[PDB]
């Protein structure tokens, strides 16, 4: 349909995070079955392999900002991917990674269609600017590049030259911050970015805040949402082998009623699943927990309703 | 105070004390600490003492096992076949250290070294300051202890610490001193004396009927 | 399972200054993590307790800073006593990772190191065994090229090296490698020869005998 | 501030129940560290120590209530501590112990403030009358002597001469009941005691319990409310190192969402941490997650928002 007609593209890539491992994101998500999951239902998936991103030596960093040239590559051989992948009109299920790689997966996605709306899940806001940071992790850093409000608080990272900021802050909308520096609270509540950290979802209901939240992007237009989504947003008894895991968390039964209003929407049209990290499973069972609950939610994005679903034909027969 | 005590220094090819002191037990979490030799901290596992509550690292499950001795108030690391540990309470900080126990991943046996020295008299070709040195060879187990004519020149004492051998688990020390050329009629004995074999080596050196 | 990342590998500075040292974190521990002072042969001393608090009198001079990733351990008032292993280790996750290792050293200036080689001894060649020890003592830093030339053939593999720590007297350091060779391989070359390449010295100094010469 | 300026009051004390052990209350909320915590955002921290609580050795029992003497006067002693530090005007943060501590905690701050409300957070009512009790054992008996309403029927237990009820039934509410015994729900019915157990949590959500309930507190008048917290309300999952673990609790995130409230209420004014035992620690990690459940309980208490803070400068410099 128009739905449920994907690109797959893996993006193995860890070097904007320090623990190496998350590299082992599509061999794992793919091992584990994804593509043939998805195929029961009518998904026309087409992948398109995992990019082969280059390993720049001297990877110099900034003052704080570390390996900057190497994400920028990445990003920009990402962003090439996703946009192409975009003229076939299919709906770019990205997955990596880590959220270095959603600067490409969001600039290539706003190549094809500028209007689109962020629903950025994760237990952290992301929005650290290479003068807010502390790390200097650049998966603490993608939404600083994308916002156009930021121009100017963007220094020009090396690198990062292809990048063009591109929603507003009024079209990004996050949910489950539960971990936030004093920067990026400060600039959160700057923006006037809407958020739902958990304390308005416990305040709501995730009914109501997804309610609010379709009402809030789609409420005046009918635009092409795109979902990124962090592991860790979740909680991490559900979801351990990940790069940040913060207690206190989405249940799964949340995220899956995310991911079915999404679907119902059906204004779905760039998916990204980051910060999947086999190697830091304490059993290999933690991972298997982990990966299924993630292949869950890409398959709960897709049509695969907890009610179930069935093919249009008279099963009386 | 908070004081500890340890035992003890083995050699296997394995139980280590921990004796709590000084202060009311059961008020204080017994927490195992390795450091391999050169290296940094390897954290291992925290019983409590009202009960054996395991929670040991992920890598040391299966070789390393507290045990709970919580009537007298010791406590018990056991191990299965290289490294120095420690016993630690006060598990968010870490101030209450124990001795230090030496475990040795070994298989070597008990033996005093053989020294190979040189000691001239600082009269090998021309130079004023010239230096000389024993050469302590295959011992087991750690340490020797040098001393220069029973400890007498003390001045240019250069231990140098126990490099171990690949050849059979006999570590190798070196202890040399710089006298002066105008030192001739003095002779200068290390006095090695490996002490878990009772072995004591003296030693100096002669020239080869010179000019 | 949160990798503490010690950014100064090892360290050398005066008697003087701050000595500020770096612990960052893998993830928000948010101000969850200690310092420590294991002097050499000791265990271990507790400095810190959560980025701050100076704990029991540990005298006046080592402030940190939190908040809440990238943690510091200042030295703010040097007191060259205080050069040893630092530790930083975090509490609040699970296992309890240390830090690696910040070696704070006694920075005076480059030396170069009096080197003396030393010929097998007849006792060793009545061993079946020959270990020629070269010398490299009263030097600084430990940055230290030892290359054994027998008859002028780079060999390796047969040598041990034994650094010494940073001395109180002179802040120096005194190596020697120790070319353990058999009898046989002795006695088919005379020149030994110890090229040896210090900061130090302006030339690879290689300090040679022959067999049977002293 | 007004808020966060913090008096901590330990309380190393077990007499009012059998289980030996929380007495090393304050030993691990101290050395889990909690000033330190504190400090961060703008907390005026004064520790006031750990009180010397003495040993009666001839505690002769009531019939059903066990070791009275010791617990009135260590509540004594409690009351006048606690009433001391809000004569400095700070928050009253009291840990203990236990429930029976409690009456003096509530005590001494009714002495300085007559006109607060209890939110009193715990798996039990703890509505016990010495009447009405069957262990006798005093954590489960703290209500019953601070209510008004129960004058008359209180018998005059030895130790608690010095102690007068001071707030009425109208004016606390009980959040979590999960264990309840007939003698309390009878009580609990009869004085008209608002109360939301977890059946009407379960009901509205968490966030219109805490709207109903300040509504029914500070809907009539603005008045300083004294949180009194046990750790047993929580679900033990998340809790598991305490004296009565009940099953079917709050979950963390609940909790969390209740605090946050009350802090931006403003008019918090006395803090109660009680039945923390880490000899009921299976493993020490469970005491571990215990602890960090709770400082994160405290913290949350005194601005620490998941949506997290900002200290008010411009972090664009
Ligand atoms: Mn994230
Ligand atoms: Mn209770």
């Amino acid at each position: 349909a128009k739905s449920r007609t994907i690109g797959i593209i893996g993006a193995p890539f860890s070097k904007g995070q320090p623990r190496g491992g998350v590299e082992e994101g599509p061999t794992v998500l793919r091992k584990a079955g994804l593509l043939e999951k998805l195929k029961e239902q009518e998904c026309d998936v087409k992948d398109y392999g995992d990019l082969p991103f280059a390993d720049i030596p001297n990877d110099s960093p900034f003052q704080i900002v570390k390996n900057p040239r190497s994400v920028g590559k990445a990003s920009e051989q990402l962003a090439g991917k996703v946009a192409e992948v975009k003229k076939n009109g299919r709906i770019s299920l990205v997955l990596g990674g880590d959220h270095s790689l959603a600067i490409g997966s969001i600039s290539g996605h706003a190549r094809v269609h500028p209007d689109l709306g962020v629903i950025w899940v994760d237990a952290h806001t992301d929005i650290n600017t290479p003068l807010t940071t502390t790390s200097g992790n650049l998966h603490g850093q993608p939404v600083s590049f994308l916002l156009k409000e930021l121009k100017g608080k963007i220094p020009d990272v090396p690198g990062f030259s292809w990048v063009t900021p591109c929603i507003s802050a009024k079209d990004i909308v996050y949910i489950g911050l539960r971990d936030v520096d004093p920067g990026e609270h400060y600039i959160l509540k700057t923006l006037g970015i809407k958020y739902f950290s958990m304390t308005e979802v416990d305040r709501l209901g995730i009914g109501k805040v997804m309610e609010e939240t379709l009402s809030y992007l789609l409420g005046r237009k009918k635009r092409p949402i795109h979902l990124s989504f962090d592991v860790d947003g979740l909680d991490p008894s559900f979801t351990p082998a990940t790069g940040t895991p913060v207690v206190g968390g989405l249940t799964y039964r949340e995220g899956l009623y995310i991911t079915e209003e999404i679907y119902k929407t059906g204004l779905l049209s760039g998916l990204d699943i980051m910060e999947v990290n086999p190697s830091l499973g304490k059993t290999p069972e933690e991972v298997t927990r982990t990966v299924n609950t993630a292949v869950a939610i890409t398959l709960a994005c897709f049509g695969l309703a907890r009610e179930g679903n069935h093919k249009p034909i008279d099963y009386l027969n | 105070e908070v004081q500890l005590v340890q035992s003890g220094a083995e050699v296997k090819k394995v139980k280590v004390s921990c004796k709590a002191s000084g202060y009311t037990f059961t008020d204080y979490y017994m927490n195992w600490v390795r450091q391999a030799p050169g290296q940094g901290l390897e954290w291992i596992g925290v019983i409590s003492p009202y009960n054996g509550g395991t929670t040991y690292n992920q890598k040391f499950k299966g070789k390393a096992t507290l045990t709970v001795d919580k009537s007298t108030s010791t406590a018990y690391m056991e191990l299965s076949s290289t490294a120095v540990y420690y016993c630690v309470y006060d598990l968010y900080y870490f101030d209450y250290w124990g001795q230090g126990t030496l475990v040795t991943v070994s298989s070597a046996s008990t033996k005093g070294p053989s020294v190979f020295p040189l000691a001239p008299c600082s009269r090998s070709t021309s130079e004023s300051t010239a230096a000389l040195g024993c050469l302590v060879k295959d011992y087991f187990p750690e340490p020797v202890t040098v001393s220069w004519n029973s400890g007498a020149l003390t001045s240019g004492v250069h231990t140098f610490p126990a490099v171990l051998q690949s050849s059979g688990l006999y570590s190798l020390s070196s202890v040399v001193t710089v006298p002066s050329s105008s030192l001739g009629t003095k002779t200068y004995t290390c006095n090695v004396d490996h002490k878990p074999s009772n072995t004591k080596v003296d030693k100096r050196v002669e020239s080869k009927y010179g000019p | 399972e949160i990798v503490l990342t010690q950014s100064p590998a090892t360290l050398s500075l005066s008697p003087g200054e701050r000595a500020t040292l770096s612990c960052r974190a893998s993830q928000r521990i948010s101000n969850d993590l200690h310092w420590y002072q294991q002097k050499p042969g000791q265990a271990p001393r507790l400095l810190i307790k959560y980025a701050s608090q100076s704990i029991s009198g540990i005298p006046s001079r080592f402030s940190g800073s939190g908040s809440g990733t990238d943690f510091t351990l200042t030295i703010s008032s040097l007191e060259p006593e205080d050069f040893a292993v630092y530790y930083c280790q975090q509490s609040n996750s699970w296992p309890r990772t240390f830090g690696g290792g910040t070696k704070l050293e006694i920075k005076r200036t480059v030396a170069a190191p009096s080197v003396f080689i030393f010929p097998p001894s007849d006792e060793q060649l009545k061993s079946g065994t020959a270990s020629v020890v070269c010398l490299l003592n009263n030097f600084y830093p430990r940055e230290a090229k030892v290359q054994w030339k027998v008859d002028n053939a780079l060999q390796s593999g047969n040598s041990q090296e034994s650094v010494t720590e940073q001395d109180s007297k002179d802040s120096t350091y005194s190596l020697s490698s120790t070319l353990t060779l058999s009898k046989a391989d002795y006695e088919k070359h005379k020149v030994y020869a110890c090229e040896v390449t210090h900061q130090g010295l302006s030339s690879p100094v290689t300090k040679s005998f022959n067999r049977g010469e002293c």
